[PDB]
């Protein structure tokens, strides 16, 4: 069934707001859980995964250290009187000339 | 991590990552306007209201309250918004200037923390490989309650940002509702489920006007006392 | 908010034929469930309708005790049964999560 | 409910469909729906239980409610139209929801 | 009050003499005046105020190793860093302390007086014209309520179209 | 909530007695406070009442004028003075702390 014949003298004005199926649970300061329609991740746990130099000039160290790259090797001879904003080194670094 | 092409603010061992947020999780080692380094896996800040998922099946009648029992499926029109019946028929209806304002609000608030970092360029050493004494043990110290104090921060900014949204949410549906109140005066008798009974023989034009708000109570304020009392 | 329907069997004449909706995207309890049907050169002829949150049902005027339908809350799907069938009784089944105020709302 | 057996009308050109009833179904202030369709795949809702449309539906269709009738105008007729309409209401004499009979040719 | 006495709650005079729950009711007929108790508003109550208690306690952090933080020598300027970082750790988090606990107090008694306008805007509401708030803490009845009308009221099943076709009449 | 007394003096006729009564546990200027007799044999005879916020005092039919009640907040205490002794008037003496809505309340 359903309700019986809108009423010829009256109304029924009513006031609401949205929801949705899916609501996103949040921790507010007095209630651990409650829900909310839509709420954005504040953490970025994610990462790109590639390093680039469009703003800030990057260095690369790819077989030698800072300390190699200034004391002056051949496997970093290219990086002589060169400057940078990050100097990034590699785990695979090693000294060769002398230790 | 391999060296690419691309435009980024931060630089973090892991790789580049995107400035368009104020914590993270990926490293506590960055070069940049980085953002914050925290230990919660997540954060979610409010940028909405609460949600109360729809009963509109009530035995074999149903049901039609709202922002007290039950919230509205189905309105993507705006956030708050209106419903009435009459003998032209039930419908729906949306607020611009609440939500306008709601959606304003809201903005400014995620605007406050999105792109304010500060400039991080040179600091300590945060890993080691090797013991070394008490130096090393006195910068571990440090970035572990510098790291501790500001996971406390964050977590209670998001509490109480969360909080202030909620309630603000709901003031803000508090009013419009008194306003509306006030407009109808002698004229409307609250039902307490959510909303309103208008005792004149209100039409598709009267709820327009109360939408507006020109509504004129005096002109139906004769009939009104004469229906409810 | 998406209506699924598995409704591909054939059955001869005084067989059962059973038909199964299945709801998505939204709260399945919330929204009374329709049952119309079609056959071709006519218009849609409206069965009945099932509230979810129950198992009140409600039918037509000549739809009585010869179709049956049934809820799966733990699933979120409805079934309905119909049996005595006939000839003119050969049509394509459709199910509607109607809506109180913005009509018939969504179809399968 | 029932609609008019046939309706012509070329395009550019506006075209009228109206729902008959009684003061049970459209008399008693409920709502009145129409529905474009193909007989094998589907119908469409239009109209809403304002004067809006449910997103989704062009300007070119318009609908309206009397004391007694309703109807159905499409202005800006194009070829992408499938001729096929339905009205849809609610009926008190009886408490099932009553679709309606119609055909429609382009011509 | 003088020689006759108050009633009044909520508002003017908190009420002693009640160990059945927080929140609470009384009223006064033919029958004679009596109180009860709101099992649902002080279970939420409490749920909420245990779920605020254990939010902190039993979740402490790991600290095993640590700086030295007591010194009976003088060394020079690493001593001397050790303590001043100890000092602002220190005072860091007694600040932050203080203001949990004055934030937590105050969510607290705000949240505790929130509960009692609802349960009293509720009670309007279900009494709709029937009632009349005498602004001194409560409600005044102005039908023949009896000792089964204040406990539907309580239950929420109170139904005020019965008795709204004389509550009006001795109201107005 | 506790009322202590104290009412181990005996005094001959014609003389005059004094009895403390000491209310602790509770705001003591918050309630009305009673005074009664019990003798044997008899039902308990009510005598009269106290405001410990004012002066204001009440008394039974016939104990006017030959009993009086007096209060000190700052020792949260109350005095009782009874004059013109008799044979009939031997009997033992209950404080009372009433509440409006609780009954009787606390005796001592
Ligand atoms: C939930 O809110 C967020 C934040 O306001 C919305 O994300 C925005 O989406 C718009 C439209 O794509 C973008 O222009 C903004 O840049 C986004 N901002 C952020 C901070 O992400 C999101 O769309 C909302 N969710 C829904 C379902 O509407
Ligand atoms: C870093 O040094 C390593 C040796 O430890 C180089 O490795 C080889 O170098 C020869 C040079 O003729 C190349 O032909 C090989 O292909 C290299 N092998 C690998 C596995 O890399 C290496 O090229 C040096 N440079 C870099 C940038 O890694
Ligand atoms: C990239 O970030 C990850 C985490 O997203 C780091 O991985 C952790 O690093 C610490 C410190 O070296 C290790 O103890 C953990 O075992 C690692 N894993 C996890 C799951 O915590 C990683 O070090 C960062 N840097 C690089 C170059 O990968
Ligand atoms: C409303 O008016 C119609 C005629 O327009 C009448 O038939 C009907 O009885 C009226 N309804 C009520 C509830 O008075
Ligand atoms: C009131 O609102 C209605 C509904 O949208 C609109 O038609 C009308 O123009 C508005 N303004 C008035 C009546 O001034
Ligand atoms: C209402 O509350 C009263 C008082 O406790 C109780 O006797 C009664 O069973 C309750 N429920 C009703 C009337 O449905």
């Amino acid at each position: 069934q359903k309700i019986p014949g809108n009423d010829n003298s009256t109304a029924t004005l009513c006031l609401g707001h949205h929801a949705v199926p899916n609501g996103t649970i949040v921790k507010t300061i007095t209630n651990d859980r409650i829900e909310v329609t839509n709420a954005t991740e504040l953490v970025q746990n994610s990462s790109i995964g590639e390093i680039c130099d469009s703003p800030h000039q990057i260095l690369d160290g790819e077989n030698c250290t800072l300390i190699d790259a200034l004391l002056g090797d051949p496997q970093c001879d290219g990086f002589q009187n060169k400057k940078w904003d990050l100097f990034v080194e590699r785990s695979k670094a090693y000294s060769n000339c002398y230790p | 991590a391999p060296i690419g092409k691309c435009k980024s603010e931060c630089i973090t061992p892991n790789g580049s990552i995107p400035n368009d947020k104020p914590f993270q999780n990926v490293n506590r080692i960055t070069y940049g306007a980085c953002p914050r380094y925290v230990k919660q896996s997540t954060l979610k800040l409010a940028t909405g209201m609460r949600n109360v998922p729809e009963k509109q099946t009530r035995g074999i009648f149903g049901a039609i309250a709202g922002f007290i029992e039950n919230g509205w499926e189905g309105m993507v029109d705006g956030w708050y918004g209106f419903r009435h019946q009459n003998s032209e028929g039930r419908g729906q209806a949306a607020d611009l200037k609440s939500t306008q304002a709601a959606i304003d609000q809201i903005n400014g608030k995620l605007n406050r923390l999105i792109g304010k970092t500060n400039e991080k360029f040179h600091q300590i050493e945060k890993e080691f490989s090797e013991v070394e004494g008490r130096i090393q043990d006195l910068e571990k110290y440090v970035e572990d309650t510098k790291i501790d104090l500001w996971s406390y921060n964050a977590e209670l900014l998001v509490a109480l940002e969360n909080q202030h949204t909620i309630d603000l949410t709901d003031s803000e549906m508090n009013k419009l509702f008194e306003k509306t109140k006030k407009q109808l005066r002698e004229n409307a008798e609250d039902m307490g489920n959510g909303c309103f009974k208008i005792y004149h023989k209100c039409d598709n034009a009267c709820i327009g006007s109360i939408r507006n708000g020109t509504y004129d109570h005096n002109v139906y304020r004769d009939e009104a006392l004469n229906n409810r009392f | 908010v998406q209506l699924v329907q598995s409704g591909a069997e054939v059955k001869k004449p005084g067989a059962s034929v059973k038909v199964s909706c299945k709801a998505s995207g939204y709260t399945f309890t919330g929204f009374y469930l329709h049952w119309v049907r079609q056959a071709p050169g006519q218009g849609l002829e409206w069965m009945g309708w099932i509230n979810p949150h129950s198992g009140d049902t409600d039918f037509a005027q000549k739809f009585q005790g010869k179709v049956t339908m049934t809820r799966d809350t733990s699933s979120n799907t409805v079934y309905m049964d119909v049996n005595r069938l006939t000839s003119d009784d050969t049509a394509v089944y459709y199910c509607v999560k109607n809506d109180i105020v913005l009509g018939m709302g969504v179809w399968g | 409910l029932t609609q008019p057996p046939s309706v012509s009308g070329a395009p550019g050109q506006r075209v009228t469909i109206s729902c008959t009833g009684s003061s049970s179904n459209i008399g008693a202030g409920y709502n009145v729906y129409w529905f474009q369709q193909l007989p094998p795949t589907a119908p469409k809702l239009l109209n809403y239980g304002d004067n809006n449309r449910p997103s989704g539906v062009p300007d070119r269709f318009s609908a309206s409610k009397s004391g007694t009738s309703a109807s159905l105008a499409i202005t800006g007729l194009q070829a992408e139209d499938e001729a096929e309409y339905y009205c849809q209401s609610y009926d008190s004499s009886l408490n099932a929801y009553v679709f309606g009979t119609g055909t429609k040719v382009t011509v």
